[PDB]
């Protein structure tokens, strides 16, 4: 079983900047199976941020978050990276990736990894 | 009729430095690829790169240890392969095959022309 | 671009009640969606794939129905450990959103 | 091989494509024939120029590492000469070697010049260099010859070159570890080595794409092709 | 850092023999390798060109060709020159590894 | 042109066609770019091969003084490569040099063999000498290529260089001063500079051959030919 | 007036040869006129020699009298010969060679051109 | 492989007499024929051009007849002066041959 | 034996004028022919390969090109050392003839 | 750099030799095609044929005359237009222009490299 990982993080004062990230333990990341999902705000309210992550183009499922946020990844190694900048206090959440399989053009991302404890002060 | 002659033999003591001299004649001095090849007594020969000579390029194998470069005179029908961190754990005979430079490189493997070598302990 | 909604996360059960849950949404989503559920303290685990199809070692008592702007969960019965917030999310546009999560009362 | 006239004659100087040995490729199989060497110097050559094809290549490679992988970027003008189709093939597996060298003798070649070492970007039909000519055919031969041949070039290359694709996606390098997938409008298809040339893709960007296509929008489209699909 | 694996190991030989020589590429390459052979005591000598053609002043006795990962030398009418010792050069690319195999004698 | 690869790197090494500039004759004209020379020293050309062509010419030529304006006979080995259609021509005007060298760079050539000269008797396809090639591409591209063409050659070649006629007759010789009557079956009809090649020829062979014939055996057949009968 | 004229000639030993010849003054030899008629008997008895002679093909109207005949000529001069050979006592005559111009196809070849004298002893 | 005959050579005439002379051939010849005439002490001069036209300047008394194995010469009138031997060939065949010659007496 | 004529005939001349000169062969060739000049005083130099391609290090100032019996050199921009008499060697064949035409002058 | 040395004029009086030297230097000494050019003073160049050096050929134009052919010592730098018949009644400066000996003809006739010149009256 592949473990997805979380790694970030921690406190950041506002305004400040993160690179959040995670990677797949035991899985061989590549063109194949598509792509992974992204953080998803646990704090509530409700569900907040996935990224259209394919191994050939990154993509922001809400842009206007870019101001804070963009993504990029590591083939190397099977690691993936949010790059906040701009930190809205209101963000702060443990923050779940996920990976799931792709069911071939059904890419219906759920297989949540690791939390993390993000924080501002 | 090329002839790169070349430095005797020499004892380590190690952290010696030596320079090998290869010294062509019969032979117009910039207009062939320059070696740089070693090998251990009762071993297979090492590739140690090679030079350019029209420019003194070094292309590039044993920089990885950083051994050698060449003193490259061209007003001379020499040049030397200087060594530093000379060391008695790893004896050699040097030795100065020839290449063939203003040709699109199709090689053809520098054919050991030379010959002789000098031994290291 | 689109936009979800739920039944209410305040809803109440006792064991072997069959269930069922529903969404709706702003655009005729034809069959792509999926469910999944979470409980406190976990990570969450998806449930629906498709608009009925159901993901590996989900219990037997779960399966998707209904398409476009409307969609079911169908549970028979009800077990105390099964209960988790449940959601559903349309494939069609981005960014992708979550119907609110539910859960049901032991009462 | 001096003969008598090796020395200063004067050689004239165009490419010549190598698909003269019935070659044609199913994209890795062209790859194969080049890979990537090896910090030995690289080298060019200057033409008078060479010739059209139907079947040429535009390249960018990755390293997983984000390097990644390019193939130097040289200062020479980077036209090249019409090409009835070319495939543009991208993504890594990476370049261990620092340029994508060809193994075949396999001039790149664009706007006149050409190189042992295939360059990022624009297209590199492949060709071997001629020499010959008299010296005053150039008032007269020249003018169909590649020199003048697009003064002498039928209106037929907008349904020539002008018919080309971009999509390829080289997952993973070389023989024992490489897949083609092809892209269309964000879609892509399982590769197929037994397929040649993007007029059958045309086929699945008219058809599958008609029906069978992404309607839903989860993701790119990754069709399952059944050697049955294939067939069908 | 392809390998250039060389078999047959030394062989023992006598004139008029015909033997062959063959160099196993650690990947494949299907790209020119060069060989050479040595007088004992001395250094050795190009005996083909990397692309399988011979190295002038070579006798007509010598041959071979290849592909792929292999490469074969070929000697036909042994002569006593020919109990050099043979070599397999990497050719094509860096690291220009150098491989070592069979030399003849008799006894 | 010494460039880099110039002094002794391998060239390799056939004929091609001077067709290439949209040439055609009407078989003086093809004279006319060549002549005679002069005392000057022949020259030839050592080849892998050269070319088929559809156009290729046999030559013997005459002089009035009975000398007769012959042509070298080399003993170098005479077959030559095929080609469609050869016209063989033949007769004065004479050779006052004492060669028949071309004007065009035009290479004659046979057999692997070429000169700057015509020689007596086997046909002269003419051309260029190609230079290029990777060396082992003769294991490669040289099974489609002229040395081992005949082993993918097709049967066609039946109708092909089969089809030909030697019966051109060259009266008189230079733009001022000649004719080229054309023979059939002891039969002769006024030259047609405004025509090409023998398939013209042969419905001449078949149609007034057929009727407007030689009935009267008195003579050969000397058609006249209308400017309406060229039409008709 | 193109003049045909004739040369051989007078007195041969029998069994003898005699390159009997004509030329045609004023004439443009050429292809174009076809060829020329040639010598005929005078003597009578009647007719005998014609030859076939065409600027490409000298013909022999009687091949049996080729035992003592063949024909060539000269086109740098406007001149034909007859190689007599083995000649036979009852062919002594003044033979006219004739050229009218042909009429295409049909080469009716009158004209004839001066007498000679053959004669033997 | 032809041959031919013509009307006898002992032939008489007076001035103003319409006359024509025959000839024979063993093979239908078409109309590839000629006549000519000659006088003694003088070269001969072709009449006829083909089976009926004549030559130039030849007199308007004389012209062709007939086809394959049988012709004629037909000639107007007669002058003490026209006489001469006259003849006549085929020329579908080698060797070509001539009738006999002929002339008339004036008497 | 074909001439080779030539013209104009001896010229004035000044800095900076662009003049021609042409050969004429008594017989069209359609072949190389080559030209030369020369310092008064001295021997001529190849001016012009005979195909109509400059020597080796003369001025870009030089041109000129023909066919069949007409060869025309040019040169633009008249210098100083342009005033050496102009030439109109027989290139290709036997016997090689040498044409002779203008020079320049100023007065 | 090819420099044909030659030897000086001499007056006439007729039924002279005179073998001109024409020597070179900075030169293989049969690699090029000799000449063998001369001129009345006065009067435009005549050709006079030209020899290669590699077998000695005469080349052929003063044949007729028959005034010239070349000592060629292969061992020495230089070839002598040997002359014969010489007489005052025709004057000329002899030179030796340059060829392209080894390469297939598409001359190109031959530079006058040299120059100087033999006057003779």
């Amino acid at each position: 079983d592949v473990k997805l990982l979380e790694s970030g993080g921690g406190l950041v004062q506002p305004g400040g900047s993160l690179k959040l990230s995670c990677a797949a333990s035991g899985f061989s990341l590549s063109t194949s199976g598509v792509g992974v999902g992204w953080f998803r705000q646990p704090s509530g309210k409700g569900l907040e941020w996935l990224a259209l992550i394919w191994w050939d183009d990154d993509k922001y499922y809400n842009p206007s978050l870019k101001s804070q946020l963009s993504i990029s990844k590591d083939f190397s190694r099977n690691q993936v990276f949010l790059k906040i900048s701009n930190v809205d206090i209101a963000d702060t959440a443990t923050y779940y990736c996920a990976r799931r399989d792709p069911f071939g053009y059904d890419n219906a991302m759920g297989y949540w990894g690791q939390g993390t404890s993000v924080t501002v002060s | 009729q090329v002839q790169l002659v070349q430095s005797g033999a020499e004892l380590k003591p190690p952290g010696a430095s030596v320079k090998v001299s290869c010294k062509p004649s019969g032979y117009t001095f910039t207009d062939y690829y320059i070696h740089w090849v070693r090998q251990a007594p009762g071993q297979g020969l090492e590739w140690m790169g090679w030079i350019n000579p029209k420019s003194g390029e070094t292309h590039y194998a044993q920089k990885f240890r950083g051994w050698v470069t060449l003193t490259r005179d061209t007003s001379i029908s020499t040049t030397y392969m200087d060594l530093t961190r000379l060391k008695s754990d790893d004896t050699a005979v040097y030795f100065c095959a020839r290449g063939d430079l203003e040709t699109t490189i199709f090689f053809y493997n520098a054919v050991d022309v030379w010959g002789q070598g000098t031994l290291v302990t | 671009d689109i936009v979800m909604t739920q039944s209410p996360l305040s809803l109440s059960t006792s064991v072997g009640d069959r269930v069922s849950l529903t969404c709706k949404a702003s655009q005729n989503v034809g069959t792509a969606v999926a469910w999944y559920q979470q409980k406190p303290g976990q990570s969450p685990k998806l449930l629906i794939y498709s608009a009925s199809n159901r993901y590996t070692g989900v219990p037997d008592r779960f399966t998707g129905s209904g398409s476009g702007t409307d969609f079911t969960l169908t549970i028979s019965n009800m077990q105390s450990e099964d209960l988790a917030d449940y959601f559903c999310q349309q494939y069609s546009s981005y960014p992708l959103t979550f119907g609110a999560g539910t859960k049901l009362e032991l009462r | 091989c001096r003969d008598k006239l090796s020395s200063t004659n004067q050689l004239r100087s165009v490419g010549l494509n190598l698909e003269g040995n019935g070659v044609a490729t199913d994209v890795p199989s062209a790859t194969k024939r080049w890979g990537f060497r090896s910090g030995v110097p690289p080298k060019v050559v200057n033409y008078e120029a060479g010739e059209w094809a139907e079947n040429c290549y535009n390249l960018e490679i990755k390293k997983p590492d984000g390097s990644e992988c390019l193939p130097a970027a040289p200062d020479g003008i980077r036209g090249f000469p019409r090409c009835r189709y070319v495939h543009k093939v991208s993504g890594t597996g990476p370049c261990a070697g620092d340029f994508a060298f060809h193994k075949e003798g396999a001039f790149f070649l664009y706007d006149r010049l050409a190189s042992t070492v295939i360059y990022r970007g624009t297209t590199f039909a492949e060709g071997v260099v001629a020499f010959l000519i008299l010296p005053q055919a150039k008032k007269d031969f020249f003018s169909s010859h590649p020199l003048r041949e697009p003064v002498n070039a039928t209106e037929d290359p907008s349904s020539g070159y002008y018919s080309t694709t971009i999509r390829y996606q080289a997952t993973g390098f070389g023989t024992n570890e490489t897949e083609y997938l092809f892209e269309v409008d964000n879609l892509t298809y399982v590769q197929l080595e037994s397929r040649f040339t993007p007029q059958f893709l045309l086929q699945l960007n008219e058809t599958i794409y008609t029906s069978g296509k992404r309607s839903n929008t989860t993701g790119k489209l990754i069709w399952k092709v059944n050697p049955e699909i294939d067939t069908t | 850092d392809i390998q250039m694996t060389q078999s047959p190991s030394s062989l023992s030989a006598s004139v008029g023999d015909r033997v062959t020589i063959t160099c196993r590429a650690t990947e494949s390459i299907g790209i020119y390798l060069n060989w050479y052979q040595r007088k004992p005591g001395k250094a050795p000598n190009l005996l083909i060109f990397a692309t399988s053609s011979l190295q002038s002043g070579v006798p007509s006795r010598f041959s071979g060709s290849g592909s792929g990962t292999e490469f074969t030398l070929t000697i036909s009418s042994l002569q006593p020159e020919d109990f050099a010792t043979y070599f397999c050069q990497q050719g094509f690319s860096s690291p220009f590894s150098f491989g070592q195999g069979t030399r003849l004698e008799i006894k």
